[PDB]
RNA sequence: GGGCUUAAGUUAUCCGCCGAAGCUGUGGCAACCUGUGUGGUUGGGUAGGGGAGCGUCGUGUCAGUGGUGAAGCUGCCGGGU
C-alpha cells in the first residue's frame, strides 16, 4: 500500500503560509522562512500577553500620576490614601477617571488628601 | 450617573444601558445579577465610602455567553526539540446594565 | 444477527504499533537511541 | 445455555422437523473470539505477492559514483541508494504469507457462537431441497423469497453431485453457498439467514456432535 | 502551648535539601502559605532550621 | 548614559510607592489521591520511560453518495485543548 505524502503534507504548510501572510520577504513566501518566524512569533505573542499587564499598569500609574501631581499630590502618597481611606478603586479605573472625569478623579485626590496619615 | 462596579475581579465603568463583558457567571440569559459598586459618580458628586456604597444597588441582565479570541500557544525553546501546541477560548458572559439605584 | 461490522476486539487486545523516527512529539530524532556511541547505531552482544 | 430446539423442515409449505443439538447452535457468542477468528480467517485469504527491489537488487549502482573527497559532492556509494531517484527501496513489502495458527477450539467455537447468535434469533431455516427435477435458478429464487429476504446462506453439504441445488442457488449474487463441513465463522457472520438442506444439516451434525 | 503561626516569606529554590525537607515537615507548600502547629519543641526545632524563609507568630 | 554636590553621593533612621509568568482575585483545561455530598495535592523540561490521539493510503462489512458534478486544486466564513 504506497502512500504519497503530498495530500497530508501540505495541510501545515497552508497553516503557516496563512499564519505568515503579512510577513516581508521570504517569511511570507516560503514554508521553511514562514516556519522559523511563527516560532518567534508564537513566543513573542505568549511573552507579551503576559507583559501586557505590566505595561498597561504602567501607563495607568504614570497616568495617575500626572492627574495627581495637577493636584499637588504624587503618586505614592495617593495611593496610600486611597488605601487608607478604604476606596478600591483599581489603576485602570483610576486612569479612565482622571482622562475622563477630572473631577471625580479630583473629588478622590481629596479624599487620599484627607486619609493621609497627616505625619 | 455611572458606577465603578466589580465582577469577578475585575472592574467596569458602567452605566444605565451600557453593555458590559463580564467574566462568566452560573446565572442564566435573561436573568439578572448585581454587581458590587465601588464607586458612584451622578455629576460633581461623588460616593465613595463603604457605608453608601452599601446603599447603592447596580441591577444588570444577562444576555448570553460569548466566546473570546481564539489564542494559539506555541512553547518553543531552540536546539531541543521542544514544542508545545497549545489553544484558549476563554469564553465570557454579556451583562446589560439596567439601573443605578442609590 | 451480530453481521460484519459489529465484531469488534477486546478493549486492551490490540495495542498500538509505536512508530519511531516521526518528528519530536513521539520517540523522533534520535529513535530513543540518545546521541553516539555504539549504542546510536547497532547494539552491543550480551556475552561481552 | 445448552438448550436443543427444534426447527420445523420446509419444502415450500411444510414437511417433517429437524433437531438444532444445542450444545452448538446454543451457546454464547463471545464477540472478541468471533472477531479473532474472523480477522485470522481474512488474513489467511489475503495473497501478499507483493515485492520491491532493495539496493542490492536493483540494476546497475555496483561502482561509486565518484571520489569521497575533493568534488564538493555528498559523499555517494552507489547510484541506488535508498535516497537516490531511482534507488532501492528501504523497508518495502515483500512477499509473505498472513496466515495465522488459530487454535481448533477456537475456531470451532466462533463457528458456534455465530451459529448460536442466529438461532436465537430465528435466522435457521431447513428444507428438504430446492428445486426438482432439472435445474433453475428461478425456482430457488422464490424458494428463498418465500423463506425470507436476500441475503442469504444456503447449506447443501453433498460435495460431489449435489448440483441441482449447489447449481440453482450458484448464480443469485446475495446468496452465498457452502458445503457444511465448510460452514467457518466468516460466512455465518456474514449471512443474515441460514437455510440448511436436509442433508447439509444432517450432515454438519453428524460431522460435530456431542 | 501557644499554636503557633507559621508563614512562608522566602522560596525553597536554592536552599539547603534540609531547608527544603523542613518545610514540607511543617505543611508550608507555597510562599505565603500559614500553618498552625503547637508549640511543641520539634516545631520550634523547624522554625528555627528554616528561620530564614519563614516568620512565626503565636 | 544624561546629568548630579542647590545630591540625583555615603551613612543612620522613619514614612510611602514601583517592581516577576512568585502570591492573591476571577474564568477555563488537565493528572493524581481520598472518604467518594466534599476536598486535597499537582501540571518548566533535554536524553529517555509511560499513556491517549490527529491526518494519509489500501481494505472486510453495513449505510450510502456522485454529470442536479466525485477526487484534486483554490477563496471566503467558521470550529476544536
Ligand atoms: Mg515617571
Ligand atoms: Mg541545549
Ligand atoms: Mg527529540
Ligand atoms: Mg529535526
Ligand atoms: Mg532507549
Ligand atoms: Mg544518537
Ligand atoms: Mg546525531
Ligand atoms: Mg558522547
Ligand atoms: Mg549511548
Ligand atoms: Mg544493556
Ligand atoms: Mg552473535
Ligand atoms: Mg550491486
Ligand atoms: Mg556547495
Ligand atoms: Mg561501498
Ligand atoms: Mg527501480
Ligand atoms: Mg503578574
Ligand atoms: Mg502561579
Ligand atoms: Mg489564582
Ligand atoms: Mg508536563
Ligand atoms: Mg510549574
Ligand atoms: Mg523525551
Ligand atoms: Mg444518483
Ligand atoms: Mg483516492
Amino acid at each position: 500500500a504506497r502512500v504519497k505524502r503530498s495530500v497530508n503534507a501540505k495541510k501545515k504548510r497552508r497553516e503557516v503560509l496563512d499564519q505568515a501572510s503579512g510577513y516581508r520577504g521570504q517569511r511570507s513566501r516560503l514554508y521553511r522562512k514562514a516556519k522559523e518566524q511563527t516560532l518567534h512569533s508564537a513566543t513573542y505573542s505568549f511573552r507579551d500577553r503576559r507583559a501586557k499587564k505590566g505595561d498597561f499598569r504602567s501607563l495607568w500609574i504614570q497616568r495617575i500620576n500626572a492627574a495627581s501631581r495637577a493636584q499637588g499630590m504624587t503618586y505614592n502618597r495617593f495611593i496610600n490614601g486611597l488605601k487608607n481611606a478604604g476606596v478600591e478603586v483599581d489603576r485602570k479605573m483610576l486612569a479612565e477617571l482622571a482622562v475622563s472625569d477630572i473631577n471625580a478623579f479630583n473629588s478622590l485626590v481629596e479624599v487620599a488628601k484627607a486619609s493621609q496619615p497627616q505625619n | 450617573m455611572y458606577a465603578i462596579v466589580r465582577s469577578g475581579g475585575r472592574q467596569h465603568k458602567v452605566a444605565v444601558g451600557d453593555v458590559v463583558e463580564i467574566d462568566k457567571v452560573a446565572d442564566e440569559a435573561g436573568s439578572s445579577i448585581e454587581l458590587t459598586p465601588l464607586l458612584v459618580v451622578d455629576g460633581e458628586s461623588v460616593t465613595s465610602d463603604k457605608d453608601a456604597l452599601g446603599k447603592v444597588k447596580v441591577t444588570a441582565e444577562v444576555l448570553g455567553e460569548t466566546k473570546g479570541p481564539k489564542i494559539r500557544i506555541l512553547k518553543y525553546k531552540n536546539k531541543t526539540g521542544y514544542k508545545k501546541r497549545q489553544g484558549h477560548r476563554q469564553k465570557y458572559t454579556q451583562v446589560k446594565v439596567t439601573g443605578i439605584e442609590g | 444477527a451480530i453481521e460484519l461490522h459489529d465484531l469488534k476486539p477486546a478493549p486492551g487486545a490490540h495495542k498500538a504499533k509505536t512508530r519511531v523516527g516521526r518528528g519530536e512529539g513521539s520517540k523522533g530524532k534520535t529513535a530513543g537511541r540518545g546521541t553516539k556511541g555504539t549504542g546510536a547505531r547497532k547494539n552491543v552482544p550480551e556475552f561481552f | 445455555e445448552t438448550k436443543t430446539i427444534d426447527v420445523l423442515d420446509v419444502k415450500g409449505k411444510k414437511a417433517g422437523s429437524a433437531e438444532l443439538p444445542g450444545d452448538l447452535f446454543d451457546v454464547n457468542t463471545n464477540i472478541p473470539l468471533i472477531h479473532q477468528v474472523v480477522v485470522a480467517q481474512l488474513a489467511a485469504a489475503r495473497q501478499g505477492t507483493h515485492a520491491t527491489k532493495t539496493r542490492g537488487q536493483v540494476s546497475g549502482g555496483g561502482k561509486k559514483p565518484w571520489r569521497q573527497k575533493g568534488t564538493g559532492r555528498a559523499r555517494q556509494g552507489s547510484t541506488r541508494a535508498p535516497q537516490w531517484v531511482g534507488g532501492g527501496t528501504v523497508h518495502g513489502p515483500q512477499p509473505r504469507s498472513y496466515a495465522q495458527r488459530t487454535p481448533k477450539k477456537m475456531v470451532g467455537a466462533a463457528l458456534r457462537g455465530a451459529l448460536s447468535d442466529m438461532a436465537r434469533d430465528n435466522r435457521i431455516f431447513v428444507v428438504t431441497s430446492l428445486v426438482d427435477g432439472d435445474k433453475p435458478s428461478t425456482k430457488q429464487a422464490k424458494a428463498v423469497l418465500s423463506g425470507l429476504a436476500e441475503l442469504r446462506k444456503v447449506l447443501v453439504v453433498l460435495d460431489r453431485s449435489d448440483e441441482i441445488d449447489w447449481l440453482s442457488v450458484r448464480n443469485l449474487s446475495e446468496v452465498h453457498v457452502l458445503a457444511a463441513d465448510q460452514l467457518n465463522t466468516y460466512d455465518v457472520v456474514n449471512a443474515r439467514t441460514i437455510v440448511f438442506s436436509q442433508a447439509g444439516l444432517d450432515a454438519f451434525v453428524g460431522a460435530r456432535s456431542a | 502551648m501557644s499554636k503557633l503561626k507559621i508563614t512562608q516569606i522566602k522560596s525553597g529554590i536554592a536552599t539547603k535539601p534540609n531547608h527544603r525537607e523542613t518545610l514540607r515537615s511543617l505543611g508550608l507548600k507555597r510562599i505565603g502559605d500559614t500553618v498552625i502547629k503547637e508549640d511543641r519543641p520539634e516545631f520550634r526545632g523547624m522554625v528555627r532550621t528554616v528561620r530564614h524563609l519563614v516568620t512565626m507568630e503565636e
